[PDB]
RNA sequence: UUCGUUAAAGA
RNA sequence: GAACGAAAGUCGGAGGUUCGAAGACGAUCAGAUACCGUCGUAGUUCCGACCAUAAACGAUGCCGACCGGCGAUGCGGCGGCGUUAUUCCCAUGACCCGCCGGGCAGCUUCCGGGAAACCAAAGUCUUUGGGUUCCGGGGGGAGUAUGGUUGCAAAGCUGAAAC
């Protein structure tokens, strides 16, 4: 949140979900920050570089997370062709 | 990619354990994992989309920093044998038997952990860690079947968790890929022991019978 | 002057001085368990008030058995308030239990403007609602210097929340404080849960404190 | 009559958990062993604890106990774990299951070594 | 085990009966507590056996 | 409030069910509501089967039966030890073994 | 007293008052 | 039977937003609906949308964002004069800075922000935020 | 198989 | 405004087995005229006319759209070198698997509602508006009196006020 002076007045910018683009609440204890790391070339070396997939509570309870992780990583190109 | 592809030894071990066959009932989120129905009720799960979820489960487990932050839970005896030899081998903390519900919730009990990742065997037999995930904020990897619910589940690996050989093959090959990602075993190196430890052992009737037949 | 008795790993990060602010905990929505954590992060959050201590009964063969149900609303005036409900057979025991449960149930309060972006936010960002029982509480943004036109209990709760100007609309049994104060609590808790039009872009996705200071947690656990 | 208190059974389980090799199958010896290794003032409580200790000894001599296991039974379970033969890890290289997985091996590129031709009716369930 | 005192307090409303009972801790060596252990409490020892079997 | 979803009987599509008389109290109850069981009794008590088999003309060439549509109501069946009361979680059950 | 028999006795009282009106119009 | 097809579309939009889906199937088509979704596109609450041109009546599929809170149709389409929009501002929009109301101006389907610059006013289709 | 009724408050 | 409208009841014609309002007795109780037993009138039966009420219940208005799943069932339609039925390839029959449409329904669920019971509707409701009809304004008085209207009658519709 900005004013006319242009200052950052907001306390914290919460996690927007990667499934349904919904704001994860501060008391939403059913949320998760999935973490999947990158894989190197033919030699197959582990990297410290990783990508974070925020999945919120109602998606996790309805079960849309299982389809959502694969349909999000398919746009990345890391799960399949 | 190009090294994470399945090979002939891998598909020979999958068809030997018989993980291509599943249950008879369907689920509304297993349609993308099933391939085609078959007569006599038993349905067919494809192998490539199982290998990809095994790969993502291995990526999730190797993405941890403290190996004590990964808990492995199974309540049925077809998985309790595999958990103790799985998690004590490479990178996790095992617990089996009775779950003692309320384990990850209250802090008056000395049996309290803060896992940053969870791998369970059967969701229907392990509904209680799925319930307690909502207070600890942990991900969940589950060896699911064609008739298992997918509440509080992040990675679902479609399989048959009834037969012990498929369960032991999946724990074996999951630890195999975890160790090849961590760097203990190279890619052009087979595993040193045959996984029956991970599968099952029938107790002392036919075990001592086979021992007396071998001696 | 007592030892914190290291447990639960979040306060162990706090005593290892790895989480600089409670805003960093509310970014990731980690479950707070002990009440010493926000006492360590906030020293001026001791401003509280007991709202109503009412007796409840349990009919037994020997007679009616009483126990007192205490309500305590806590909060610093910067926008971090909480509510606590505790029933116990002793007065001061129920009061201390409600204080500790309010320290547990503290939430952040989002503050917005009436429509002119000068500075020092004084109101809720939009018209939000809260429901507990049949009690529908609607919080509506107000102009600058308007005040809190409400019942005295959520007036004190919003005065602790820092919402200096607000309009309220209550439907239902407003007479029951155990539902009306919790409906006001839900209404001020949904302020961050509302999808607001200054959060368009994808967030930074900063690292977890567990990932950032795993090795300190390893050397303090083993 | 032997519907013993939880503290009595808990003390006897602590005895049989800590010290097993000092105990035998005789009551008059096991009572003196338990009073050498523990402190019980009441002689009736001595007899009660020692009787349940002899009962646990007669249970362990027959089979395992779900409540507690000794280090020797733990080593026997570890032996039954790591006793690893090589008989049924991988079978012979003749495996036939399904025409559906035959079509899987035809479409998705793999070996498809053995023959696959079986016909089944629709009498499932 | 339980020191029990029953005393009176004379106030303007009348008399007030106070009953204070305190259970004593078990101290075998010293005059702080009694020397008799509790009949419900069973005392055990630490494990003793160690290394060096045959050869 | 409503104690059950079925409201006692099984009338859901139709609007009227012809009543059938009870056995003990002889009260007209609709047949989707009355306790309608099918008792299958041997006509001979099991200790007299041996007596009639020893005193029979044929060498065990007849075995008669008795099939009766027993038709109680819910007012008399609870008194007559059939449809005893259960729990709220126990009202969602099926036929007993 | 049941509402059924209360309504029936008020109905009988209505019939009695109607016969009273017909007797003395 | 079949009337207020813009409300018939926005009920499906609302239930798909509350469920958390990706795209909606909408069986009617109106120029009202196309210009309404065009205003929503121009504000950026929804995304790209494709209209299967059936010979009888097409089908609109809208790629959602996960962004909408509430969208609906005021039923009788009230005739709103200027210096009376502030009642609907205080009644419908959750704040002063947020949300918009689709006015049916004489020069076309316009917006709450566009109407005070065009100086036309008119009827109201609905609101969205 | 038959077996009716016990005012008003006052915790 | 109009057509049907259970049972009971009313007016004619026919008959009358069982049950049976009222009624007469026999019992138990302090007392029964009641629950129990015996007999039995109107009725319960059919064809003509009237009455229009019920816990007439899904205690839940009608039409349209959306929003999870599972296994079955009733009726059509479609697909499946499967099995069993005539004489035989050619058509219908019975069983097994799946889909479609509307129908009575069942189980789980944090989809959401509601005070809860509970509900795939009682959801899409303070983030309040798809179209439309009838009804509630604390409880009694009271669905009562007086009006009006329909009916052979019992009665039905509309319907207060004082307190
Ligand atoms: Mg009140
Ligand atoms: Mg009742
Ligand atoms: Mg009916
Ligand atoms: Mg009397
Ligand atoms: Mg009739
Ligand atoms: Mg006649
Ligand atoms: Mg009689
Ligand atoms: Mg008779
Ligand atoms: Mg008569
Ligand atoms: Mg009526
Ligand atoms: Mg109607
Ligand atoms: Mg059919
Ligand atoms: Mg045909
Ligand atoms: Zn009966």
């Amino acid at each position: 949140m900005q004013n006319d002076a242009g200052e950052f007045v907001d306390l914290y910018v919460p996690r927007k979900c990667s499934a349904s683009n919904r704001i994860i609440g501060a008391k939403d204890h059913a949320s998760i920050q999935m973490n999947v790391a990158e894989v190197d070339k033919v030699t197959g070396r582990f990297n410290g570089q990783f990508k974070t997939y925020a999945i919120c509570g109602a998606i996790r309870r309805m079960g849309e997370s299982d389809d959502s992780i694969l349909r999000l990583a398919k746009a990345d190109g890391i799960v399949s062709k | 990619l190009d090294v994470l592809q399945m090979k002939e030894e891998d598909v020979l071990k999958f068809l030997a354990a018989g993980t291509h066959l599943g249950g008879t009932n369907l689920d509304f989120q297993m349609e993308q994992y099933i391939y085609k129905r078959k007569s006599d009720g038993i349905y067919i799960i494809n192998l490539k989309r199982t290998w990809e979820k095994l790969l993502l489960a291995a990526r999730a487990i190797v993405a941890i920093e403290n190996p004590a932050d990964v808990s492995v839970i199974s309540s049925r005896n077809t998985g309790q044998r595999a958990v103790l030899k799985f998690a004590a081998a490479t990178g996790a903390t095992p617990i089996a038997g009775r779950f003692t519900p309320g384990t990850f919730t209250n802090q008056i009990q000395a049996a309290f952990r803060e896992p940053r990742l969870l791998v369970v065997t059967d969701p229907r037999a392990d509904h209680q860690p799925l319930t307690e995930a909502s207070y600890v904020n942990l991900p969940t990897i589950a060896l699911c079947n064609t008739d298992s619910p997918l509440r509080y589940v992040d990675i679902a690996i479609p399989c048959n968790n009834k037969g012990a050989h498929s369960v032991g093959l999946m724990w074996w090959m999951l630890a195999r890929e975890v160790l090849r990602m961590r760097g203990t075993i190279s890619r052009e190196h087979p595993w040193e022991v045959m996984p029956d430890l991970y599968f099952y052992r029938d107790p002392e009737e036919i075990e001592k019978e086979e021992q007396a037949a071998a001696e | 002057d007592k030892e914190w008795m290291p447990v639960t790993k979040l306060g162990r990060l706090v005593k290892d001085m790895k989480i600089k602010s409670l805003e960093e905990i509310y970014l990731f929505s980690l479950p707070i368990k002990e009440s010493e954590i926000i006492d360590f992060f906030l020293g001026a959050s001791l401003k509280d008030e007991v709202l109503k201590i009412m007796p409840v009964q349990k009919q037994t063969r020997a007679g009616q058995r009483t126990r007192f149900k205490a309500f305590v609303a806590i909060g610093d005036y910067n926008g971090h308030v909480g509510l606590g409900v505790k029933c116990s057979k002793e007065v001061a025991t129920a009061i201390r239990g409600a204080i500790i449960l309010a320290k547990l149930s503290i939430v952040p309060v989002r503050r917005g403007y009436w429509g002119n972006k000068i500075g020092k936010p004084h109101t809720v960002p939009c018209k939000v609602t809260g429901r507990c029982g049949s009690v529908l509480v609607r919080l509506i943004p107000a102009p600058r210097g308007t005040g809190i036109v409400s019942a005295p209990v959520p007036k004190k709760l919003l005065m602790m929340a820092g919402i200096d100007d607000c309009y309220t609309s209550a439907r239902g049994c407003t007479a029951t404080l155990g539902n009306f104060a919790k409906a006001t609590f839900d209404a001020i808790s949904k302020t961050y849960s509302y999808l607001t039009p200054d959060l368009w872009k994808e967030t930074v996705f900063t690292k977890s404190p567990y990932q950032e200071f795993t090795d300190h947690l390893v050397k303090t656990h083993t | 009559g032997r519907v013993r208190t939880k503290t009595v059974k808990k003390a006897a389980r602590v005895i049989i958990e800590k010290y097993y090799t000092r105990l035998g199958n005789d009551f008059h010896t096991n009572k003196r062993v338990c009073e050498e290794i523990a402190i019980i003032p009441s002689k009736k409580l001595r007899n009660k604890i020692a009787g349940y200790v002899t009962h646990l000894m007669k249970r362990i001599q027959r089979g395992p106990v779900r409540g507690i296991s000794i280090k020797l039974q733990e080593e026997e379970r570890e032996r039954r774990d790591n006793y690893v033969p090589e008989v049924s890890a991988l079978d012979q290289e003749i495996i036939e299951v399904d025409p559906d997985t035959k079509e899987m091996l035809k479409l998705l590129d793999f070996g498809s070594l053995s023959n696959l031709q079986v016909t089944q009716p629709t009498v499932g369930m | 085990y339980v020191d029990t005192a029953v005393r009176h307090v004379l106030l303007r409303q009348g008399v007030l009966g106070i009953k204070v009972k305190i259970m004593l801790p078990w101290d075998p060596t010293g005059k702080i507590g009694p020397k008799k252990p509790l009949p419900d409490h069973v005392s055990i020892v630490e494990p003793k056996d160690e290394i060096l079997p045959t050869t | 409030t409503k104690k059950r979803r079925n409201n006692g009987r099984a009338k859901k599509g139709r609007g009227h069910v012809q009543p059938i008389r009870c056995t003990n109290c002889a009260r007209c109850v609709p047949k989707d509501k009355a306790i309608k069981k099918f008792v299958i009794r041997n006509i001979v008590e099991a200790a007299a089967v041996r007596d009639i088999s020893e005193a029979s003309v044929f060498d065990a060439y007849v075995l008669p039966k008795l099939y009766v549509k027993l038709h109680y109501c819910v007012s008399c069946a609870i008194h007559s030890k059939v449809v005893r009361n259960r729990s709220r979680e126990a009202r969602k059950d099926r036929t007993p073994p | 007293m049941r509402a059924k028999w209360r309504k029936k006795r008020m109905r009988r009282l209505k019939r009695k008052r109607r016969k009273m009106r017909q007797r003395s119009k | 039977v079949r009337m207020n097809v813009l409300a018939d579309a926005l009920k499906s939009i609302n239930n798909a937003e509350k469920r958390g889906k990706r795209q909606v199937l909408i069986r009617p088509c109106s120029k009202v609906i196309v210009r309404f979704l065009t205003v929503m596109m121009k504000h950026g609450y929804i995304g790209e949308f494709e209209i299967i041109d059936d010979h009888r009546a097409g089908k609109i599929v809208v790629n959602l964002t996960g962004r909408l809170n509430k969208c609906g149709v005021i039923s009788p389409r009230f005739d709103v004069q200027l210096k009376d929009l502030e009642k609907w501002q205080n009644n419908l929009l959750p704040s002063r800075q947020f949300g918009f109301i689709v006015l049916t101006t004489s020069a076309g389907i316009m917006d709450h922000e566009e109407a005070r610059r065009k100086h036309t006013g008119g009827k109201i289709l609905g609101f969205f935020f």
